[PDB]
């Protein structure tokens, strides 16, 4: 199926204590398989897959070097948007950056994206063309208008169709099994009554990977969506996640749910009852 | 200025089954500032040895953590996550209900 | 691997 490579960047000032902290990470997928943390001790890129610690020194250098200019451009950058805003030195702000590449089951470019989060907001982003630049505001406009000046779009999209995918590609066939693999959810269901006249069904998928799944709860055969409740997929800490969707019924209609469940590795839809 | 009030979930790897090693996981997601504390408490007390995740975020742009320790579940022995952020009036303890 | 260049905002 699809794969994805992306990478995600963290920089906050810290107002009268010093320099921002900046934190990278690297995903393949939904497995992460570098990290530079500026409050770490090595002040290197590192390790975070078995299959990445075979790359020699000259990946290792290389990349480190990279984050660090990374780095540096949006300890810049913090400056340049508190005066964008006319922001105080009072405040905490954050800059956020994710970029990376999608190839299809051919292991072909797919789609690139670059994208700049101010405080948590869309602040400016590549269009999927690979050409242009969305921009959130006014203040924004000036960051477009001075990459368009540096055709800046150009140099990104050469990378984001090009070096970018033949990192993903290198990577997943160094990555092999683990990388590759589909783990199919494990269900199981649960049933504690709340009122006199009420009880909670639970739907539990288990041990699933990649992280994207969709559970979805139906009464006597259509959907439902007010009533029930979606946690957030999370990491089970093995490479594997999780997730549950509950629903509160009648007490003794429990029969009358399903719950269904959507996963890549799951080739039919499953659908559940209570039993 | 974007704020967002983290998600908490406080459970076990795998299926806890007393007397066997396994791991307590607090995960945190969806919030914003970044700046949070979190800990994992044995009877009320916190855990020292515990680890966490690189910082990360989701599409919407919220942060996520996953804190994490090795333990055993024994019957007696309760367990908590405590998490303060800037969008809680006081800190938030979230119980591990080993039976959900 | 990380791209090479940054560019200020």
């Amino acid at each position: 199926g699809s794969h994805s490579m992306r990478y995600f960047f963290t920089s906050v000032s810290r107002p009268g204590r010093g320099e921002p902290r900046f934190i990278a990470v690297g995903y393949v997928d939904d497995t992460q398989f570098v990290r530079f943390d500026s409050d770490a001790a090595s002040q290197r890129m590192e390790p975070r897959a078995p299959w990445i610690e075979q790359e020699g020194p000259e990946y290792w250098d290389g990349e480190t070097r990279k984050v660090k200019a990374h780095s540096q451009t949006h300890r810049v950058d913090l400056g340049t948007l508190r005066g964008y805003y006319n922001q105080s030195e009072a405040g905490s702000h954050t800059v956020q950056r994710m970029y990376g590449c999608d190839v299809g089951s051919d292991w072909r470019f797919l789609r690139g994206y670059h994208q700049y989060a101010y405080d948590g907001k869309d602040y400016i982003a590549l269009k999927e063309d690979l050409r242009s630049w969305t921009a959130a505001d006014m203040a924004a406009q000036t960051t477009k208008h001075k990459w368009e000046a540096a055709h800046v779009a150009e140099q990104l999209r050469a990378y984001l169709e090009g070096t970018c995918v033949e990192w993903l590609r290198r990577y997943l066939e160094n990555g092999k099994e683990t990388l590759q693999r589909t783990d199919a959810p494990k269900t199981h269901m649960t049933h504690h009554a709340v009122s006199d006249h009420e009880a909670t069904l639970r739907c539990w998928a288990l041990s699933f990977y990649p992280a994207e799944i969709t559970l979805t709860w139906q009464r006597d055969g259509e959907d439902q969506t007010q009533d029930t409740e979606l946690v957030e997929t999370r990491p089970a800490g093995d490479g594997t996640f999780q997730k549950w969707a509950a629903v509160v019924v009648p007490s003794g209609q429990e029969q009358r749910y399903t719950c269904h469940v959507q996963h890549e590795g799951l080739p039919k839809p499953l659908t559940l009852r209570w039993e | 200025m974007i704020q967002r009030t983290p998600k908490i979930q406080v459970y076990s790897r795998h299926p806890a089954e007393n007397g066997k090693s396994n791991f307590l996981n607090c995960y945190v997601s969806g919030f914003h500032p970044s700046d949070i504390e979190v800990d994992l408490l044995k009877n009320g007390e916190r855990i020292e040895k515990v680890e966490h995740s690189d910082l990360s975020f989701s599409k919407d742009w919220s942060f996520y953590l996953l804190y994490y320790t090795e333990f055993t579940p024994t019957e007696k022995d309760e367990y908590a996550c405590r998490v303060n952020h800037v969008t809680l009036s006081q800190p938030k303890i979230v119980k591990w209900d080993r039976d959900m | 691997g990380l791209m090479w260049l940054s560019y200020f905002v």
